[PDB]
């Protein structure tokens, strides 16, 4: 909850028609709005459509926003949810009144899951960290996907050291570094160009090693 | 040409 | 699922 | 001449059916063997079988080897070229007589022309050389490539030292090498796992450079 009352105040700018995938066969847009009197999904719609194919137009759903705004939002059925083609996007106000277009590739916005299984190592021979883990569950195209390591920790250095990592690998020795440092780590997965484009993802959960 | 999809690692492809 | 052809790069792929 | 004479007294193997793929739309395999009164390429068979397609034939040829034997050869027809399905190989006597059978996959047998334009700078401003070069010409899907780059160094000094670019890159730069000493670089290329397999590439024309 401090982390959580941290975004309660992190407040930020202008709406957007945001849109991500996490695998590559789902697609979930959204936009998020303040609260008022009966003003529901069906004040709105969402038209959508592949390049070439009839006009579409999704379910928009409702949720609130931890912050009390609204929040309006569309799945694709995965059967539409097509890479490599040109995604145009239509959302309106029943009164006729455009509120957003946007044209995208579902290959240049993805937001993967992070990786699991982070496991440090001393490499005892030599002496030093050997880094490995696994990427984000259940995804595909594992050899597409660019990595980020955050080495850091040691008392008052405020060490938020990152060391990027091309794709398809799952190990890293932070050869050479300190003797009795405290040590923490973590790491985000994003798809690798220049087919796919997308979104940095969260961090994986940390591990602490202690030189 | 031919006929990927995504795979675990990479595309998966047969000529058409 | 997808159409594709060696590029100068790497895949030119489509949905088919 | 001396690689040339050092290669006419070099060892050699049995029979072996050769095959290997240069761009990715080609194929050629062939055969060696003795000189014979009397023997030409019409002796023999040579039929493909590209899965679900009928038996086919390609005409073979025979060219002379700077050893004295003969080389019996055929390249495939280009709509019969497809990289993932199993090719059928058969070469038989024009008796029906039993000579050879494989069977391969034109992606695990890439044999790739050698890379060009490579040029060796000292980067001014931190004392480093940095080599550059292009891609096999006319060679698609370059960013799968992988290169090695060799170092052979001056008079009596020379220890063997390579070095392993990752695909798509086509630049490199050496740090730590000797002073005033003459360098003489050379690069050879490599469809990378685990699409495509196959043999490293000739070494490219090299350059020298005086640190």
């Amino acid at each position: 909850k401090f982390e959580s009352k941290a975004a309660l105040l992190a407040a930020r700018g202008p709406e957007e028609l945001l849109c991500f995938t996490e695998r590559l066969e789902d697609l979930v847009c959204f936009w998020e709005e303040a609260a008022s009197a009966g003003v529901g999904p069906g004040n709105y719609s969402f038209s959508y459509q592949l390049e070439d194919e009839p006009w579409k137009l999704c379910r928009l759903h409702q949720a609130p926003t931890a912050r009390g705004a609204v929040r309006f939002w569309c799945s694709l059925p995965t059967a539409d949810t097509s890479s490599f083609v040109p995604l145009e996007l239509r959302v309106t106000a029943a009164s006729g009144a455009p509120r957003y277009h946007r044209v995208i590739h579902i290959n240049e916005v993805v937001l993967l899951d992070a990786p699991v299984g982070l496991v440090a190592r001393l490499a005892d021979e030599s002496g030093h960290v050997v880094l490995r883990w696994l990427p984000p569950p259940e995804t595909p195209m594992t050899s597409h996907i660019r990595y980020e390591v955050d080495v850091s920790a040691g008392n008052g250095a405020g060490s938020v050291q990152r060391v990027e990592i091309l794709e398809g690998r799952t190990e890293c020795v932070l050869s050479n570094l300190r003797g009795r440092t405290r040590y923490t780590f973590a790491v985000r997965a994003r798809m690798a160009e220049p087919s796919f484009g997308g979104f940095w993802s969260a961090w994986s959960e940390p591990v602490s090693l202690l030189t | 040409t031919y006929s990927c999809h995504f795979g675990p690692l990479t595309w998966v492809c047969k000529p058409q």
